[PDB]
């Protein structure tokens, strides 16, 4: 069932289970139980490498900065610039709104800390290529620079 | 014919701007002579795009082939990033495996477009203001003699 | 069924000659009243069992994920039932199967779909659990055992039981019905497989010839060592003559009942060491009848 | 897996964290973040 979440991972198919009850039966001492499973691993790498395809493979930069120059007027633009180093000053303020707001921490260890929240959908990504290429965007690997 | 540059036809890609190659007007058969080699293979598709990309800004397009039947499932296209000898995957490896987008194609027939979405600047499209700065395209085509 | 005090004459003797004959074939095969009446009995007890309960969670477990339009229900199935039911051969747990689709068990006709479903939907493995048809899924399992009862009682090859499964007519029994288990087509069933084993080594391109419309009075009579004009003879007195049912030539050899019909009139030819032409003489001295002259 | 592997685009919230920065705790990045500009994400997505 550990491979199992990782070929639901790998591949979208959270419906997909193949390792399925009853492999152990204690009227004949769960004899051929390991067979049954080896079966059902059989089935699960066939099906796996039968779905599998190359995938585009692509990279975006986002730029906070411009992003958050950029969100709609009532959600409040602003660039980091003049909120960095006014929330440095005092940390009990905030900027922004809804999930792209740049506010202090809010749990106990963590009122000293400063995050600033980005919002996957508000970065629009998924339209920079046309729906035909793929129905599914996954995120592979995610790099910062500062 | 299959050298044109025109805009894209499916429903999705209206915008998209494609610019169509035909293998069989490269003439890279030819190159060498018929007695080292019959055969003449694909095995990586590189592409250059020597836009004036900005800092932290990036091009998006994709190349693909014609045929999409005779090769393995995902391996028909592959999508450009920043466009410096740079092919669809983050790490290429010869020695992996999975065959690489563009293996086993033939050189003396078929077509090959690069499409770049979102061209179109009566829709704005985020590519607009910034392939009109692109100059040339160059592809660094890895083919083999068998 | 039939009342003895209300009975024709003619009916009793009949009755009488059918007992006999059946006690003296139960005492040739040593069996006992009861095993028959097990074999012939249409009444299922519907009490769940440790091996009926077996046989369901291995079908179960075997059987899950199954897709219709893929396979055959009964082909899928048939492997389970074998090795749940003690059987020898998968193909002979196949002809049970559909044996028992022809015959559609117990009060709730069972068969092999219904079967399926109710295991798929109203089963729970492992637990004991009060189902509405659960009695009717333990009278059909009975049956199939009973059926292996029938096949390992009989002594019939696995493929000639195939095919009495697969054409009751060409074992002569009523056309369009399922094969009976009673203790008539059980006899005759017995009969077959032992013609079957006296025809020794040719026995396999015999059943080969009989499965298809191939077998004929010569390849017959070489497989039983037998004179080839003896037996065309035979089937020429048997077709001569009224049998019930009528013997013809394009059925005296491809139905088992026509061979049967043919092998008694040259068994009794040469228990009087004549010719089938003496019988034929000899069945002609109907003198105390008003039918014929 | 790496690190944020199979997320999915459409929806979803990131959030960057920059501990001790509040200049009344003095905290230690306090001087430095002032000095911080903008900020760059290379999301590594792929199209399946």
């Amino acid at each position: 069932l550990m491979a199992e979440q990782a070929y639901r991972w790998e591949l979208n198919d959270d419906s997909a289970r193949f390792i399925k009850p009853g492999a152990w039966q204690g009227t004949y001492a769960g004899l051929l139980a390991g067979e049954t499973l080896m079966l059902s691993l059989a089935q699960m790498e066939d099906a796996h490498l039968k779905r599998d395809k190359r995938a585009l493979e692509v990279e975006r930069t986002v730029s906070l900065a411009e992003v958050y120059a950029g969100l709609p007027k009532d959600n409040g633009p602003f660039s980091l610039a003049q909120e960095i180093d006014k929330l440095v000053s005092q940390g009990s303020g905030s900027a922004g709104s809804g999930n792209n707001n740049l506010a202090f921490g809010a749990g106990t260890d963590t009122k000293t800390s400063l995050q600033a929240s980005v919002s996957f959908a508000d970065l629009k990504i998924r339209e920079d290529y046309p729906a035909s290429l793929g129905k599914i965007r996954r995120i592979k690997q995610i790099s910062v620079t500062l | 014919g299959n050298n044109n540059l025109a805009f894209g036809a499916g429903t999705d890609t209206k915008t998209s701007l494609q610019a169509s190659v035909s293998f069989a007007d490269l003439k890279i058969r030819e190159d060498y002579p018929a007695s080292l080699g019959k055969i003449r293979r694909i095995k990586q598709i590189s592409v250059t795009l020597p836009a004036l990309l900005g800092p932290y800004q990036d091009v998006q397009a994709i190349l693909s082939y014609g045929d999409k039947a005779g090769l393995a499932n995902g391996c028909e296209a592959l999508a450009v990033s920043h466009g410096m000898n740079d092919s669809g995957q983050f790490q290429l490896d010869f020695n992996d495996g999975k065959f690489l987008p563009f293996e086993g194609i033939a050189i003396d027939q078929g077509t090959l477009t690069l499409s770049f979405p979102n061209a179109s600047m009566p829709e704005k499209g985020k590519q607009a203001t910034m392939l009109k700065t692109l100059n040339d395209i160059i592809l660094h085509i890895r083919y083999t003699i068998k | 069924k039939t009342n003895l005090s209300a009975i024709s004459d003619k009916q009793l003797a009949t009755l009488i000659r059918k007992l006999n004959t059946i006690t003296s074939w139960l005492h040739t095969q040593k069996w006992s009243v009861f095993q028959l009446f097990i074999m012939t009995s249409t009444s299922y007890n519907k009490t769940l069992t440790p091996e009926i309960k077996n046989l369901l969670d291995t079908v179960y477990h075997g059987l899950q994920g199954f897709d219709k339009d893929k396979a055959d229900l009964l082909h899928v199935m048939a492997p389970y039932i074998a090795a749940t039911l003690q059987l020898s051969s998968e193909n002979v747990a196949h002809s049970v199967l559909l044996w028992a689709d022809k015959l559609q068990p117990g009060d709730g006709a069972m068969t092999a779909e219904k079967f399926w479903d109710w295991l798929n939907t109203k089963y729970t493995p492992g637990s004991s659990e009060a189902v509405e048809t659960q009695e009717h899924i333990v009278q059909y399992c009975q049956a199939l055992a009973q059926l292996e009862m029938v096949y390992h009682s009989t002594g019939i090859n696995e493929n000639a039981f195939r095919l009495f499964v697969t054409k009751p007519e060409m074992f002569g029994a009523a056309t369009g019905a399922a094969p009976a288990h009673d203790a008539l087509s059980l006899i005759m069933l017995t009969r077959f497989a032992d013609w079957v084993n006296a025809l020794g080594e040719k026995a396999s391109s015999v059943l080969a010839a009989f499965e298809a419309n191939s077998l004929t009075a010569e390849q017959l009579a070489d497989a039983m060592n037998l004179d080839a004009n003896l037996l065309l003879q035979a089937s020429i007195q048997a077709q001569n003559h009224q049998h019930l049912p009528p013997v013809t030539p394009e059925n005296a050899f491809s139905c088992w009942t026509s061979i049967n019909t043919i092998l008694q009139w040259v068994n009794v030819a040469q228990q009087l060491n004549v010719a089938p032409q003496g019988v034929s003489a000899l069945v002609g001295l109907d003198y105390i009848q008003s039918m014929k002259e």
